[PDB]
């Protein structure tokens, strides 16, 4: 009923390890572009 | 002003000999650099192509204080000739012929990124995720 | 229409046709030009004012039968003709003996 | 917060790099907890002008209206009308047409562009 | 005649072009593109 649908979506880091636990020079992921390639995915893989 | 009201006559001349050949020296103003900064210059024909049709290497501050490469211009009086028109004390303008046209850029300084070493070979597992610290390795 | 007498001039003295080359009442065109030329079909028709739905024509066909070629030149009224029989003509006409 | 309101935050395709005008790019001063703008291939870094960074999915506008300078009027072939008005210029010589490109338009409907000198504007009706 | 002020023939006449038609193979001919490429 709002003026438009949006959906606005956030990653889950829940609070622990998930905080460079172990460096591993290697940067698991940058959010910028993990924000991306869900969206790559989001559009391209999901049937609904 | 006399930029609306003034009107001057002076005589031209084309003097068919110079005791040095002129040419020019072209910036971008997007970079608006202050000549008062060049406190000196050095210019020099480029070492890559390592004589008249060297590109030139501009050295001013110092070596690396500041530094361009000229490249020339394909053409220049391929169907019409550029002068130079200067005024002199007498008032009459003197008209001087451009020999060349080249292009000056400005240039990074010291950095250096091999892309040889391993980059070649690193970019082939790239997965666009970091860049900086090759740069700390060498 | 004096154009046309000089034409006629030209049996026994002279007038190019790259005189009328050289007049430029007529030019020579490619596609390309003819992708922003206003052509038009007729003369006399299309001068009409009264009903001009359009009258920026640029350019006139000389003869609607210049599309023709030399086989097909030959059969009269061939639009109250089968199409393909023209073809078939085109080739036989090359088939036939003479 | 109603629906009668638009979304033209007027984005921010690119900034170039003072040091070689290559692009900038987003990145957090988790420290700041600011937005800031940085060029790669050097440390010249600046900060960022708006919260919005990206859009997706578009063509949802009227690009037939934009993108076409009136010198079109020029044409011959194409037709005037005998409409007046030049939504400006109290004179005819309307030049119209569809929108005529890819979307071609499903949109038959005449897109009028004045030809009188002094107004060069592109309506439709 | 030519007064150079108005065309006397507004009705130019239809077989007038073949006269220009006949100038066209007087002068040009049927083949002669194929000398050209030729020729040049
Ligand atoms: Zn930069
Ligand atoms: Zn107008």
């Amino acid at each position: 009923n709002a003026e438009k649908l949006v959906l606005r979506i956030r990653i889950m880091n829940s609070d622990e390890n998930k905080m460079q636990e172990e460096e591993e020079v290697v940067d698991k992921m940058d959010d910028d572009v993990f924000l991306r390639c869900i969206e790559s995915n989001m559009l391209t893989d999901m049937t609904l | 002003g006399p930029s609306s009201q003034n009107v001057t006559e002076y005589v031209v001349r084309v003097p068919k000999n110079t005791t040095k050949k002129y040419n020019i020296m072209a910036f971008n103003a997007a970079d608006k650099v202050n000549f008062a900064t060049w406190n000196q210059a050095r210019l020099e024909r480029d070492l890559s192509n390592k004589p008249e049709d060297q590109p030139w290497l501009l050295r001013v501050n110092g070596k690396s204080g500041r530094k361009f490469k000229g490249i020339k211009k394909g053409g220049v009086t391929e169907n019409t000739s550029y002068y130079i028109f200067t005024q002199c004390p007498d008032g009459a303008f003197e008209a001087f012929p451009v020999h060349n046209w080249y292009n000056f850029t400005p240039l990074a300084r010291h950095r250096t990124l091999t892309a040889e070493e391993a980059e070649e070979e690193w970019e082939r597992r790239n997965k666009v995720l970091n860049h900086f610290s090759i740069m700390q390795q060498r | 229409k004096r154009h046309i007498d000089q034409l006629k001039e030209r049996e026994y003295n002279n007038y190019s046709w790259q005189d009328l080359v050289a007049s430029g009442v007529v030019e020579y065109i490619d596609t390309l030009e003819e992708e922003t030329v206003m052509l038009a079909m007729t003369p006399d028709d299309l001068q009409e004012k009264e009903v001009a739905y359009c009258s920026t024509y640029t350019h006139c066909e000389i003869h609607p039968s210049m599309i023709l070629g030399v086989c097909a030149s030959i059969i009269p009224f061939p639009d109250h003709n089968q199409s393909p029989r023209n073809t078939y003509q085109s080739a036989m006409g090359k088939q036939a003996m003479g | 917060m109603e629906p009668d309101g638009t979304y033209e935050p007027g984005f921010v395709g690119i900034r170039f790099c003072q040091e070689c005008n290559n692009m900038l790019y987003p990145k957090e001063d988790k420290e700041n907890r600011i937005l800031l703008y940085a060029c790669r291939n050097c440390d010249y870094q600046q900060e960022a002008d708006n919260s919005c960074i990206y859009v997706n999915k578009i063509t949802h506008e009227v690009d037939e209206l934009t993108q076409i300078i009136a010198d079109v009027s020029q044409d011959p072939t194409l037709p005037r009308t005998e409409d007046h008005p030049c939504q400006k210029c109290g004179h005819k010589e309307a030049v119209f047409f569809q929108s005529h490109s890819a979307r071609a338009e499903d949109a038959m409907r005449l897109y009028y562009v004045c030809t009188a000198p002094h107004c060069g504007h592109r309506w439709t009706e | 005649y030519d007064e150079d002020d108005d065309e006397i023939t507004p009705d130019l006449w239809q077989e007038a072009c073949w006269i220009v038609i006949s100038s066209y193979f007087d002068e040009k001919g049927l083949v002669r593109q194929q000398l050209d490429s030729f020729d040049e």
